């Protein structure tokens, strides 16, 4: 039935006079797929939506929200497109030169070089990494700290009742905000940014976002056993739990 | 001082030789230089016990001298066999720093448990001797006793407990703002994740909401005066109500608007010296900036015999606004 739904979109996109209904329905369809984490499904739909839809449509409470929801959804997708690239890279680290104990004088020199070339690649694989870390992070904070009212949260409050959508928007927050936090923690930990890891407890507990309400009690503790792990590595470095110099 | 020098001279020559020596021989001259070092340390112990009290300065300077030698006899025995360490540690029956680092270099968490089993306050010594410096995380589990508390508390699933100490460390916190902010956030996430009754929880998060309320003040400090005053973004201290009130009103804070003063009048219940001297100081720069609009608004934001008057002029529209300010309050 996947196709039935992703195909009803091209029918609504064809007629430009129904772009407001095409987007709204595109949202709904992408709300079902997100709850299943079908990101190639959600995105295959996301491209069918002409890149210039938003511009033309220009506002009923149903169109202000669907424009916001669409960008929220793009903010979410882009937060998985850049992580899978980053993650793919983290798993392609240059491998150490192989050792040939009891080497011939030939094998000694081939190895002096293979050992010197590797000490060039590992520097760039931290180079490319840093730039894929700086980018995946930004996206994770665009979703977690979504501007003007939080992610998947309507700004317009005068639409007509849509319990399906509304409760789909509360759910999407409880499936994906705990899951984006845990990823960002995994990104920060993987790159050794431990001080910042611990600063996820400010972001989450914050009264500005009230992200902690989107967490189950279990997920919290789990995030608290994740942070205590970053803390350790900060002690091994000689700093206090939170990364500040011990005077 | 010649008797002793000739003994520290043959320790070092009994150290140069075991560098080249058939195994068994290098041990018998080691059980020997252990037999001899244990007679020197016994004679400095007996002279200590001989002298006490007044002229103590000389008796705590001779301690540092025997203590820099049971350290120079220990290091020397750090290469040697540790089977003798147990007897060197007992001969000068404390010199614990040496027998405590021999138990650390090996897997004998059984020896450092046998050491503390027969000891007078070694426990308070092995924890302060771990902090100054795997199974080291089981000794970290015990060393995390003290401010590192919250850590072993999250680990033990003692959340409520972690919340109490996380808030306690948030309060004493004065050196780093960014850190006082982090601790509360953690405390809060600890408490929320814990098992308080909905009543208790509502108390922890309300008494908390207060803390966040004061902090938020230093938090919203404009980004104009913080580069003016050349301040570190996060690496700055936990400021107090006064510093804040006075900094929110500085002539450095250029774009100071209604909200900067309103919050510089909200930080007066955060005090614990002259209240109504400042109440004036601020309402007065509230007018210097007016360039005789803002005074207007801040009287619109308050909703009144707080403000002064004759004391103030200490003038055409100050009284003029103080008339439709007697009609407003009424």
């Amino acid at each position: 039935e996947d196709r039935l739904k992703i195909d009803v979109i091209d029918w609504l996109v064809f007629d430009p006079a129904q772009r407001a209904e095409a987007l709204k329905q595109g949202n709904a369809i992408m709300r079902k797929f997100l709850a299943s984490k079908k990101h190639e499904a959600a995105k295959e739909v996301f491209v069918k939506i002409p890149q210039d839809s938003i511009a033309e449509i220009y506002l009923p409470a149903e169109d202000d929200n669907a424009i916001r929801e669409h960008l929220c959804i793009r903010a979410y997708l882009e937060a998985h497109e850049t992580f899978n690239e980053w993650f793919k890279h983290m798993n392609s680290v240059p491998q150490k030169p192989a050792l040939i104990p009891q080497p011939t004088f030939t094998e000694k020199v081939a190895h002096e070089h293979k050992e010197k070339k590797y000490e060039m690649d590992f520097g760039i694989w931290k180079g490319h990494l840093d730039a894929l870390t700086a980018d995946v992070k930004e996206k994770m904070y665009n979703v977690l700290l979504f501007v003007d009212g939080g992610w998947m949260v309507d700004v317009r409050e005068d639409a007509k009742e849509d319990h399906e959508r509304t409760h789909q928007m509360v759910l999407l927050r409880k499936l994906c905000l705990p899951m984006l936090c845990f990823l960002l923690h995994t990104i920060l930990h993987s790159t050794g940014q431990y001080q910042e890891c611990l600063q996820l407890a400010d972001m989450v507990s914050s009264e500005r976002h009230k992200l902690y309400l989107v967490f189950s009690k279990e997920e919290l503790r789990k995030l608290l056993q994740k942070l205590r792990e970053s803390s350790l590595m900060l002690l091994d470095q000689g700093l206090d739990p939170l990364g500040y110099e011990i005077q | 001082r010649t008797v002793i020098i000739r003994q520290h001279e043959i320790v070092l020559k009994v150290a140069y030789p075991q560098a080249d020596s058939n195994l068994r021989n290098i041990v018998t001259e080691q059980l020997v230089a252990l037999i001899d070092c244990f007679l020197d340390g016994y004679v400095s112990q007996l002279k200590s016990v001989d002298k006490s009290s007044n002229r103590e300065r000389y008796d705590n300077l001779e301690m540092e001298y025997l203590q820099k030698r049971s350290d120079l006899l220990s290091p020397l025995l750090s290469l040697g066999q540790y089977l003798w360490a147990a007897s060197l540690a007992e001969k000068y029956c404390d010199f614990d720093i040496l027998v405590q680092m021999c138990e650390q270099t090996d897997n004998q968490s059984r020896l450092q448990r046998y050491m503390t089993q027969f000891a007078d306050q070694n426990f308070s010594d092995f924890l302060f001797r771990w902090y100054l410096e795997q199974h080291g995380q089981l000794a970290n589990f015990l060393q995390a006793h003290e401010h590192l508390s919250w850590l072993h508390e999250i680990n033990s699933q003692e959340l409520e407990k972690a919340h109490a100490t996380l808030l306690g460390l948030a309060n004493m916190e004065t050196r780093y703002f960014a850190k006082k902010k982090t601790l509360l956030g953690l405390s809060k996430l600890a408490a929320l994740a814990s098992d308080f009754s909905e009543d208790m929880l509502q108390e922890k998060i309300e008494e908390m909401a207060e803390q966040e309320r004061f902090l938020l003040h230093q938090e919203t400090l404009p980004e104009q005066l913080l580069a003016e005053k050349q301040l570190n973004l996060s690496a700055m201290p936990v400021l107090t109500a006064p510093q804040l009130i006075g900094l929110y009103i500085c002539e450095e804070n250029r774009r100071a608007n209604e909200y900067d003063f309103k919050k510089a009048l909200d930080l007066l219940e955060y005090i614990d010296i002259n209240i109504n001297d400042l109440k004036l100081e601020i309402l007065c720069k509230a007018l210097q900036r007016d360039n005789w609009v803002s005074k207007d608004s801040i009287f619109v934001k308050i909703l009144l015999p707080e403000v002064k008057d004759l004391l103030q002029a200490d003038e055409f529209v100050l009284k003029a606004n103080y008339e439709y300010y007697v009609q407003g309050q009424i």
